[PDB]
RNA sequence: AGCAGAGUGGCGCAGCGGAAGCGUGCUGGGCCCAUAACCCAGAGGUCGAUGGAUCGAAACCAUCCUCUGCUACCA
RNA sequence: AAAUCCUUUAACGAGGAUCCAUUGGAGGGCAAGUCUGGUGCCAGCAGCCGCGGUAAUUCCAGCUCCAAUAGCGUAUAUUAAAG
RNA sequence: CGGGGAAUCAGGGUUCGAUUCCGGAGAGGGAGCCUGAGAAACGGCUACCACAUCCAAGGAAGGCAGCAGGCGCGCAAAUUAC
């Protein structure tokens, strides 16, 4: 009994590890106005969580301008302090460092504190987050998925 | 031809990247995408495009594959538009 | 915040200061049984705001607005 | 050895003598139906050639017929056909 | 395993022969030996190698490729009878 529960909860941890950030998780950003920016290399941006919560490495993008892309957000921190989740509503100041490409994109000429802030989830991200994300995966904020997959076409 | 509402054991898709030799493997409205084979009569008789909507038998055995049993055109497109089908564009 | 390289659906050309056209794309014909290629025609221009000596969309005193790329302090 | 089976022999035992003959075929190879329902290049058949896309001589059935017969299909090693 | 043979077949041939008769070999794998006319014997012993039985943990006892029967292996093979 105990040699089949281990193997069944090393089993969820040789899952989770080795395969992490596919899952990017729903995430909707509301941008906290008059907090200090820095600009470019990384970005750290004072925000707070409107829809979903936030952790390391779920790619985000700007919708309405196009559709810009910043990709892997590195870490989330309150104040000075590291946190692993946002708590629907925390003022986390965090630090990004969009992938490497042509150019990375700048605050004021590409997005703007007005625009949202949304996780770019596709197909194979679902799917992943689907199956095998049923009890680290959120309570009753289910709905915005189905409310963001019919924007980004699902 | 008359209009055909039938979503019994076969569904409606969206024909993305027909690349085979028969292949298919366009992108259904309710699950994920699919092989859909050219059914016979529809070997030479009638042209399936690179963009057009089909209504595909859903062959439930290992269900990885399909063949096309219908080909859609704009007015019955924009009928089934009134409908059921998705706000996705025909 | 600053700097830099450019502004016509769309790639570049242009002058002597009198005065705006080329390749490609789009549309309507023809040739062919049919497509392509070819052959005829068509539409598409506030040259980003210009104050100036004026024969200025222009050359610049670049004054100013827009877009793209780069540099700058990590809570 | 003791039994069994057989042979022998009283009694019982045949009128859908319901005391019931199957396994494969019926386009050609290759003996036997261009008969009638069903399906509509879907389902399937087909060793090979081929048959199926709304009058299917070939599929699923009914009827009829052919082959061998208490047996007859199917797969696989091997022999003749193989000069 | 080898022969005597088997299937097929004009003549020539081809293929099979673990299997009831003859000869050889081995008793899980090797090795060594006692007794006896005859054995390098395994329903004799001695040791190691591989498996495995009992146990009071001190020690003890193993050999179906004999007839039944069981497990395994696999497409593939019978009764713990008199
Ligand atoms: N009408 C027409 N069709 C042609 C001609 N040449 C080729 N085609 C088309 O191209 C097909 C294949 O020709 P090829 O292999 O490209 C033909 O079946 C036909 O549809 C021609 O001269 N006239």
């Amino acid at each position: 009994f105990d040699a089949f529960t281990k193997y069944r909860q090393d089993y969820k941890k040789q899952k989770q590890e080795e395969f992490k950030h596919i899952a990017v998780f729903p995430c909707k950003i509301k941008i906290l106005p008059q907090y200090i920016f820095n600009s470019r290399d990384p970005i750290v941006m004072g925000v707070t969580v409107e829809a979903g919560q936030v952790k390391q490495g779920t790619p985000m993008c700007v919708p309405s301008k196009n559709f810009v892309d910043i990709g892997i957000v590195t870490s989330i921190e309150i104040n000075h302090k590291q946190v692993d989740v946002a708590k629907k509503g925390q003022e986390v100041c965090v630090k990004i460092e969009p992938i490497p490409g042509e150019s990375p994109k700048m605050f004021g000429r590409h997005f703007e504190a007005t625009d949202i802030l949304v996780s770019k989830i596709s197909r194979q991200s679902i799917d992943a987050l689907k199956d095998w994300f049923r009890d680290e995966m959120q309570k009753s904020d289910w709905q915005l998925i189905v409310e963001l997959k019919k924007v980004f076409e699902i | 031809r008359e209009l055909v509402f039938k979503e019994d054991g076969q569904e409606y898709a969206q024909v993305i990247k027909m690349l085979g030799n028969g292949r298919l493997e366009a992108m259904c409205f309710d699950g994920v995408k699919r092989l859909c084979h050219i059914r016979g009569k529809l070997r030479k008789k009638v042209w399936i495009n690179t963009s057009d909507i089909i209504l595909v038998g859903l062959r439930d055995y290992q269900d990885n594959k399909a063949d096309v049993i219908l080909k859609y055109n704009a007015d019955e497109a924009r009928s089934l538009k009134a409908y059921g089908e998705l706000p996705e564009h025909a």
